[PDB]
């Protein structure tokens, strides 16, 4: 009831900005879909081969983190960008462990 | 530019004259009706806002001479007319014209008019009977026409102005009420006779103290300066006559005691103050109190009796600031001066007043006088504020004898020699003001009808002179004490003391030279407290003690004492009782008057020794009408300000208004509020004058921003106290809650209103219980009523009251709760109830503290027996089956009101309209046309939301027009922009309202969804069904 209160329809409403997460859209409150509340539910989906693709064509570059040496800087195929399609059931769970074992 | 003024015989619709020689140092053969502007010399604190007139030229009028009909002004040219005036040429004849204008007529004019059923027939009758012509005629707010007969009653908003029918509605108005025979302009009517009007040898008439200044400039005849200054008299009518001896001669005649010689002038002919009166300065009637019907006769004497007394032997009166080392020196100089820079007749057994400004003080000037010229200065610089009163005393008078009205002080001859002191009373304020002549710091006038704690304490003083003036000397002593600050706890001593003519000892305490300092000088405050008082006493008139903040001293025991602080707070104990009581015999009927700021704190011997107490409340609506009233008169903002142009109050202003949304504010606020109403309305006119424009001659204050001040002043009352400040929520902002509204009317507002008719009941009902599905306005309602009304607003948010320790109430809603029975009349608020008030017998373990919250929650609440302060508690919840037994209709909480899904037909529609308020929309796409294809089921803040994404769509459609234009523009010109300069170089406005034209409402009505279903819905229409058990 503090939650619900303090943010919304009093002083407190000026300009702050909230993002949340959740496990599940069961154990959360039935104030969802207010405009005074958590309302706008962005979709994430499932993601595909296409998002394989998308994953790898972002573990292939981190990006200007030191730009004197990329992580993973010296590689062999460059032929066969998106190397792990065969990824494709993984959910991108957690690729930063593959990514370890690579390295 | 100065002008000679004449009247003539008048037309009244006639106009004035224009001089040729006016009409050649601002010669203008475009504009041959020269539009003149004319400021006419009066009594009063300034010269009242010119007149616009309409004028015909003329070569016959002598240089600089300039005529104005007389019967336009309502006085006759019997009456003396007035030779000088001054003129300002309108720039390029700049004038608007009326906005409108309203007139009134009696009914039999007004029936004999409305009976030609063509208009044009009676504009044609305003030709032939009253000469008005368009663009010709300049008209003036309430000016009467014609006595009986017709008069302009408003002009609006401007105070005059150009007219033509062709934008000039004339609004007319029927006197059914014949008051038009009381309203006649005619300042005289013809006597019956001028012999037998009394007698020559002998008249009777009140005098009166000069409501007014006034100065040589204005005068008709031609005094010195040197001598014949100071003194004089002003007479009404053929009054001059009846003395035989002129305006112009002096008549010495007095009801007792010696003669007063004085110099009598008839008034100037435009004057406000009743005749049948013979007006006078302060300096006469300071000698004659009561007696107000004066013996008057020719009584003339062939100039100056007496040229010489060769030494005379003044004294001052004992008084407050007459006595210190720190006026002493300014004293004596302003002395020396005033009698140095012009000779007068004196006389034993009268008084001479003398103005200063105290602020003058602590500055010495080193070699203006005695070793320089006797001119020496512009008191526009060297002002004035406060005012002494000197007795002539004995004077050495020649061999001539007892006509001693005349002795005179030549500056070689003569000395003035310093006999200590003398005793004299002051005048009662009832007959006569002196704040109001000489324009100092004012004292707020009370009447006695509409105070009772000022008949109060006005009675108490009263008896203590008037027994002490019989056999009985009376030891009355008074406290005041207040629950808030700031009320005008002094204000009311220092009236009272002029309301009855008694002096006054003015002292703070909180300017002692030492603190309650650790090491002991108590001796060293409470000494130097007696040693200033005592010295006046040995001379007062009976008169009391005022002390401001005896909290300040009189501290009280028990926090963590030293054993000085014991030694302290007892010896100032003691020697303030002894100080006290002594007093009472070393001089009679001389009264302490105290003031304090917590009753509680005040040490509990001093509270038993104490005489009468007064509780001083915060004042009444009855009464905030008088303090409006006064702070927003003409006097009291002209005083404050440097340039000529004056200001006043548009005569509109609902004083009804100010009362009511002023409530709850001390006096103080409402300075505050005026002055700063008087500061917005002056930017406004120096906005104004950056054109060369309309309106110059004087700014008003308006309704509008008068009304915007109050939210300032209420918002820095809460950064005082009770920090939150919010949103606004206007009405209208809300709609669709018919019936609620009916009855938060019936509530907050009736009950509240009228209590001159409503009985006030002995109980009152003490709030209001909204329940019901979320997204209902049941939080909206809570800051529309923070908006509207006067009402302040606490509040806490939910379980805002629970902490971390046992005994959690008195940490916060013990001292909240009260804080609002502190508070003037404000509500609290609450949300979520049901979360606050478990119903007690759904027991809880781990300490069980929602039985300590709810126990002490109703006993605070609760009862309200001798408590109804207006401690509205008004709240909301989501499931009222959760709240405890704190409902259960004792009428403490149980004010219950539904809220829920609206009608379906055009409920809908009057929430959308609602939340279109201050929302754009300008097509054929009617609102009938979006609450129709807006499908049921939908609720509340749903359409809100509905709103909420077509306004994201809209100004997401304006966001990729702009992102094509940018790129079309990036492509052409610009070619290595982005963002500021962009912006600051176009200068869209056609765009810039961004106005949805539609299809945002449609795709709003594909995307949203109601945000509780029906099977949400089943779970509150349950408890709807419950009626909360009925
Ligand atoms: N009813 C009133 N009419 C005119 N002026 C008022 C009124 N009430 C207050 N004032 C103004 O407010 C001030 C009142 O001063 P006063 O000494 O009475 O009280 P205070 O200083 O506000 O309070 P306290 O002595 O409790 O600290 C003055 O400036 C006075 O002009
Ligand atoms: N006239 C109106 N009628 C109904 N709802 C309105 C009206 N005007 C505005 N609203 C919307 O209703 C909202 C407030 O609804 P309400 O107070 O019932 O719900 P909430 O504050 O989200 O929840 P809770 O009442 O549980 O605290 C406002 O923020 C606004 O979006
Ligand atoms: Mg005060
Ligand atoms: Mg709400």
């Amino acid at each position: 009831n503090q939650l619900l209160t303090q943010m919304d329809g009093a002083e407190g409403l000026d300009g702050v900005y909230i993002l949340a997460a959740t496990s599940r859209p069961d154990l959360i409150d039935s104030a969802l879909l207010r405009p005074g509340r958590l309302d706008k539910s962005v979709i994430c989906n499932i993601p595909t081969e296409s998002e394989r693709l998308d994953i790898l064509q972002a573990i292939v570059n981190s990006k200007d983190k030191d730009t004197g040496q990329k992580k993973f800087a010296l590689e062999k195929n460059a032929d066969l960008k998106l190397i792990a399609e065969k990824t494709a059931g993984f959910s991108g769970a957690d690729l930063q462990g593959l990514c370890y074992n690579a390295y | 530019m100065k002008a000679s003024l004449t009247f003539s015989l008048s037309g009244i619709y006639a106009p004035c004259s224009i001089s040729r020689d006016i009409y050649l140092e601002y010669g203008d053969k475009k504009a041959e009706c020269l539009y003149g502007t004319i400021r006419l010399p009066q009594y009063g604190p300034g010269c009242t806002p010119g007149k616009i007139v309409h004028c015909v030229l003329d070569d016959s009028l002598p240089f600089c001479s300039i005529v104005v009909p007389s019967k336009l002004f309502g006085f006759m040219p019997t009456q003396p007319t007035m030779d000088f005036c001054y003129f300002e040429p309108i720039l390029d004849n700049v004038v608007p014209v009326l906005d409108s204008v309203t007139f009134l007529i009696n009914e039999q004019l007004y029936s004999k008019l409305m009976d030609l059923p063509q208009e044009m027939q009676q504009i044609q009758f305003l030709h032939y009977k009253y000469n008005i012509n368009s663009m010709e005629t300049v008209v003036h707010s309430r000016d009467i026409l014609t006595s009986g007969l017709c008069q302009i009653l408003n002009c609006s908003p401007f105070p005059q102005g150009l007219v033509d029918f062709t934008e000039t509605q004339l609004i007319l108005v029927n006197d059914t009420e014949q008051k038009l025979s009381a309203l006649k302009y005619a300042n005289e009517d013809e006597e019956y006779a001028l012999p037998k009007i009394g007698t020559n040898s002998a008249l009777s008439i009140d005098l009166e103290s000069l409501p007014c200044t006034i100065s040589r400039d204005l005068l008709r005849p031609a005094p010195h300066i040197n001598d014949d200054n100071s003194i004089y008299a002003f007479t009404d009518a053929e009054t001059l006559l009846r003395l035989d001896v002129t305006s112009g001669s002096f008549i010495t005649v007095s009801n007792m005691g010696c003669v007063r010689l004085v110099k009598l002038f008839v008034l100037l002919l435009p004057n406000g103050f009743k005749k049948r009166t013979i007006y006078a300065p302060p300096k006469i009637i300071a000698s004659f109190p009561d007696c107000s019907v004066v013996t008057i006769s020719k009584s003339n004497i062939g100039h100056t009796d007496i040229p010489i007394a060769n030494q005379v032997f003044i004294s001052r009166v004992g008084g407050w600031l007459q006595s210190q080392k720190c006026f002493q020196n300014i004293i004596l100089t302003t002395l020396k001066k005033f009698f140095s820079e012009s000779k007068r007749i004196l006389c034993q057994n009268d008084l001479i007043p003398i103005a200063f400004d105290s602020s003058m003080a602590d500055l010495n000037i080193a070699e203006e006088n005695d070793e320089s010229d006797d001119e020496d200065e512009l008191g526009q610089y060297y002002k004035n504020d406060s005012l002494v009163w000197f007795f002539v005393t004995s004077a050495e008078l020649d061999c001539f004898s007892k006509d001693n009205s005349h002795f005179i002080i030549d500056p070689n001859r003569t000395k003035l020699i310093t006999t200590n002191i003398t005793n004299r009373r002051p005048l009662p304020l009832s007959r006569s003001n002196l704040q109001r002549y000489y324009g100092f710091a004012e004292t707020f006038y009370y009447d006695l009808h509409i105070f009772p704690y000022v008949r109060q304490l006005v009675n108490i003083l009263e008896t203590s002179f008037n027994c002490s003036q019989r056999g009985i000397t009376l030891n009355a002593s008074v406290l005041l004490h207040s629950t808030t600050n700031n009320v005008g706890k002094a204000t009311m001593v220092r009236f009272a003391s002029k309301y009855l003519g008694i002096h006054l000892l003015e002292i703070d305490c909180l300017s002692l030279t030492s603190n309650s300092r650790q090491l002991d000088s108590t001796s060293k405050i409470i000494g130097y407290i007696r040693a200033k008082c005592e010295n006046v006493l040995p001379y007062a008139s009976p008169a009391v003690i005022f002390l401001a903040h005896l909290d300040s001293i009189l501290l009280d025991v028990n926090a963590n004492q030293d054993p000085e602080a014991i030694k302290l707070q007892k010896s100032i104990n003691f020697e303030m009782s002894k100080l006290l009581d002594d007093f009472t015999f070393k001089f009679p009927g001389t009264t302490f008057v105290g003031s304090v700021n917590n009753i509680d704190n005040v040490p509990s011997s001093f509270r038993s020794h104490m005489r009468f107490e007064i509780l001083v409340p915060v004042p009444s609506e009855a009464q905030r009408l008088r303090i409006f009233q006064w702070y927003l008169s003409s006097h009291e903002l002209n005083r404050d300000v440097q340039q000529k142009v004056p200001v006043s109050y548009m005569d509109n202003i609902s004083f009804s208004s100010l009362s009511s949304y002023s409530a709850g504010l001390t006096p103080l606020d409402i300075k505050s509020i005026v002055e700063t109403a008087r500061m917005t309305a002056t930017a406004r006119f120096y906005q104004e004058s950056k054109k060369c424009g309309w309106l110059p001659q004087s700014i008003l204050i308006t309704q509008e921003d008068l009304s915007k001040a109050t939210s300032k002043a209420r918002n820095e009352f809460s950064v005082s106290i009770g920090a939150p400040q919010i949103p606004n929520v206007t009405w209208d902002d809300i709609g669709g809650i018919d019936f609620v509204k009916g009855e938060i009317l019936d509530t907050i507002d009736m009950p509240l209103k009228h209590p001159e008719l409503f009985t006030s009941g002995m109980k009152k009902r003490s709030g209001i219980l909204f329940y019901g599905p979320p997204g209902t306005g049941k939080t909206l309602m809570a800051k529309a009523i923070a908006t509207n009304f006067s009402l302040n607003f606490f509040s806490v948010k939910g379980p805002e009251l629970l902490n971390m320790y046992i005994g959690e109430s008195e940490a916060n809603v013990r001292r909240v709760f009260q804080k609002a029975r502190e508070a003037k009349p404000c509500v609290i608020f609450f949300d979520q109830i049901d979360s606050v008030a478990p119903k007690r017998g759904n027991q809880g373990d781990s300490g069980g503290v929602m039985d300590r919250i709810v126990s002490q929650l109703l006993a605070e609440l609760d009862g309200m027996s001798t408590d109804a302060d207006g401690v509205f508690v008004i709240g909301a919840t989501n499931r009222p089956d959760l709240l405890d037994e704190a409902l259960l209709r004792p009428g403490r909480f149980d004010k219950l009101l539904y809220l829920g899904i609206p009608d379906t037909d055009t409920k809908q529609l009057n929430i959308l309209e609602a939340l279109t308020r201050k929302f754009v929309l300008d097509n054929d796409v009617k609102l009938i046309e979006l609450a129709k294809l807006c499908p049921f089921n939908y609720t509340g803040a749903d359409f809100y939301a509905l709103c909420s994404d077509a306004m994201l769509n809209a100004m997401s459609r304006i966001a990729r027009m702009v992102e094509k234009k940018v790129s079309q523009h990036n492509e052409l010109t610009g070619e290595n922009i982005s963002t500021r300069r962009w912006f600051d170089k176009i200068a869209t406005k056609e765009d810039t309202k961004v106005v949805v034209k539609m299809e945002d409402f449609l795709k709003a009505q594909e995307q949203l969804t109601p945000s509780v279903s029906r099977a949400e819905l089943n779970h509150y229409e349950a408890v709807r069904a419950n009626f909360e058990g009925a």
